[PDB]
């Protein structure tokens, strides 16, 4: 099992900083409130800010699939920033994940198939839960 | 919802761009995979016992074309939608008992799918208007529920 969504992840380029910051993009341009989060951020289209994001958050996912066992503990100290410190309504991560589902399956749509949708939901919803917990 | 003029001309020519048999497809089939307790509602489609079966359900295609039917219907009354599903709403509430969540989720597995099939032409653009367009057909699906 934890191998499969980690193969999954791989397979529809979770790794790529880039797919991030898409996903990034997309939540800001979706969903306006979401860059209320972000003030500090430079928002022009091919923002270095957003890139650089991008990546911090693609990394950090791709550590977790090696964690899948246990999430709380891999994801401890991102936990208290953004549950903590940030406070970010619940609501916005459903918007990064379903972005980020809907950069990778733009990306590479023979990879993303209905079983391997299925299990990303399931691990962004799983790092959600975490990251939204004290 | 209010799309634009330039928001409703671009959905519109991207859903021209679509093959509709296939996303609808793919949308109810993706649905009933990634949030299994919809299949509860569709228990008379037969096999929807794994992946595979779901998504070559001949039946879960046939419907998915109606759904999208129903979503260009939607397109020509974005300035009405509550009144475009009326009895779509009284049908998904009073008979058949959907929890109007679930108008949202469908909504957004359209937006992957869309994705899905669309690759790059479904810019970060395309999916802010799409996303209104959801979002206003699953307001108006619920409204019976109000
Ligand atoms: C699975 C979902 C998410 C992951 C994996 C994630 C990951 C990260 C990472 C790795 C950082 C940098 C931490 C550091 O530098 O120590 C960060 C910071 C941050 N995150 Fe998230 N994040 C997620 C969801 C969200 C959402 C939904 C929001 C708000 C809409 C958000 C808002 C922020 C903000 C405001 C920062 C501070 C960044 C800065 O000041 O540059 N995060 N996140
Ligand atoms: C935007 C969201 C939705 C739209 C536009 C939509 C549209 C439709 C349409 C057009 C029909 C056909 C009615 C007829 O042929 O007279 C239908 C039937 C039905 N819908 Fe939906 N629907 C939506 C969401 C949902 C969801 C989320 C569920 C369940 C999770 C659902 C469950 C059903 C069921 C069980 C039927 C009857 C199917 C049958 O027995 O043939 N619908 N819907």
């Amino acid at each position: 099992d934890k191998a499969n969504v980690k193969a999954a992840w791989g397979k529809v380029g979770g790794h790529a900083g880039e797919y991030g910051a898409e996903a990034l993009d997309r939540m800001f341009l979706s969903f306006p409130t979401t860059k209320t989060y972000f003030p500090h951020f430079d928002m022009s289209h091919g923002s270095a800010q957003v890139k650089a994001h991008g990546k911090k958050v693609a990394d950090a996912l791709t550590q977790a699939v090696d964690h899948l066992d246990d999430l709380p503990g891999a994801l401890s100290a991102l936990s208290d920033l953004h549950a903590h410190k940030l406070r970010v309504d619940p609501v916005n991560f459903k918007l990064l994940a379903h972005c980020l589902l809907v950069t990778l399956a733009n990306h590479h749509p023979n990879e993303f198939t209905p079983a391997v949708h299925a299990s990303l939901d399931k691990f962004l919803a799983s790092v959600s839960t975490v990251l939204t917990s004290k | 919802v209010h799309l634009s003029g330039e928001e409703k001309a671009a959905v519109t020519a991207l859903w021209g761009k679509v093959n509709v048999d296939e996303v609808g497809g793919e949308t109810l089939g993706r649905l009933l995979v990634v949030y299994p307790w919809t299949q509860r509602f569709f228990e008379t489609f037969g096999d929807l016992s794994s992946a595979s079966a779901v998504m070559g359900n001949a039946k879960v295609k046939a419907h998915g074309k109606k759904v999208m039917n129903a979503f260009s219907e939607g397109l020509h009354h974005l300035d009405n939608l509550k009144g475009t599903f009326a009895k779509l709403s009284e049908l998904h509430c009073d008979k058949l008992h959907v929890d109007p969540e679930n108008f949202k989720l469908l909504g957004n597995v359209l937006v992957v799918v869309l994705s899905h099939h669309l690759g790059g032409e479904f810019t970060p653009q395309a999916q802010a208007a799409w996303q209104k367009v959801v979002s206003g057909v699953a307001n108006a699906l619920a409204h019976k529920y109000h």
